């Protein structure tokens, strides 16, 4: 939405 | 009473908390330093730990049984609305009754009122959150109950911007039940006395504090000079 980082840490 | 699911359930959050959360501290060392003599001096310091913590948040609600299975997008809205809230609770760890303070180990790691002053904020969210940490020690949770009101808070459906409620719900559900069954048989009267009740007041005066410092993250961070001084992960989770 977007969030690379955020997104990163996630996956 | 506990059942083998519920049993799990913890399980997990107890690991998964014990994986994120280091009593220790020993991380804090590579922080910049704090400065407590621009006049938020104490600004690069606590910016560190609240970035250092969010990805701790991040790992710890990796774990939470369901969370994963949820969409990318749904992960992102939960985490963003909830991380303020979930390093407020899990700093009830580090927090004192003795002086009121934060206390991560040493005298350079201890933060109180002051510091959070020296940050930018002000008194009227400061006290307010003290008087929070002092309600929520009071309650002397057991650590199943802590990391249960964490994971609770986590995946809470009335998020703003949360597309797959009631998937959400499922699982906030599950962890209800097995904090409010743990309770019953595990927490002893007279500690557990309305327990589940002041617990779950604690997630309502989490948003309305969750509110107010999102007012003044927006005054603060709004100066690109203070801006500056916080941390790119930071920037993403709680805006610019
Ligand atoms: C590992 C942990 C936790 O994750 C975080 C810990 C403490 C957290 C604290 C104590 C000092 C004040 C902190 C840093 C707050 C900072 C200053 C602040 C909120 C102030 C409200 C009045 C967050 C901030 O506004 C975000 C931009 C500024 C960094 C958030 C969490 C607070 C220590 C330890 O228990």
């Amino acid at each position: 939405k977007n969030h690379p980082m955020l997104m990163n840490l996630l996956k | 009473k506990l059942s083998e699911e519920q049993q799990h359930i913890i399980a997990i959050l107890l690991d998964a908390h014990h994986k994120t959360y280091d009593p220790t501290y020993a991380d804090f060392r590579d922080f910049r330093p704090p400065v407590r003599m621009s006049p938020l001096s104490m600004l690069p310091h606590l910016a560190d730990l609240v970035s250092y913590s969010i990805q701790k948040v991040i790992g710890f609600a990796k774990m939470i049984p369901g969370f994963r299975d949820l969409t990318s997008d749904d992960q992102i809205v939960l985490l963003k609305s909830s991380a303020i809230e979930v390093i407020m609770l899990r700093s009830n760890q580090s927090f004192t009754m003795d002086d009121m303070s934060w206390d991560c180990g040493s005298q350079d790691y201890k933060y109180d009122v002051t510091d959070v002053s020296k940050a930018g904020h002000t008194l009227e969210l400061i006290e307010p959150l003290i008087k929070f940490q002092v309600g929520l020690k009071k309650l002397n949770l057991h650590e199943e109950e802590h990391v249960l009101l964490m994971a609770i808070c986590i995946v809470s459906p009335d998020r703003p911007g949360v597309q797959d409620a009631k998937l959400v719900e499922a699982i906030q559900d599950r962890l209800s039940n097995t904090l409010q069954t743990y309770i019953r048989c595990r927490h002893p009267p007279p500690g557990s006395h309305q327990l589940y009740a002041k617990m779950i007041q604690k997630l309502a005066d989490l948003r309305s504090l969750n509110e107010e410092h999102s007012k003044q993250y927006r005054s603060l961070s709004f100066q690109p000079e203070n801006s500056m001084k916080l941390t790119p992960l930071v920037l993403e989770v709680f805006g610019n």
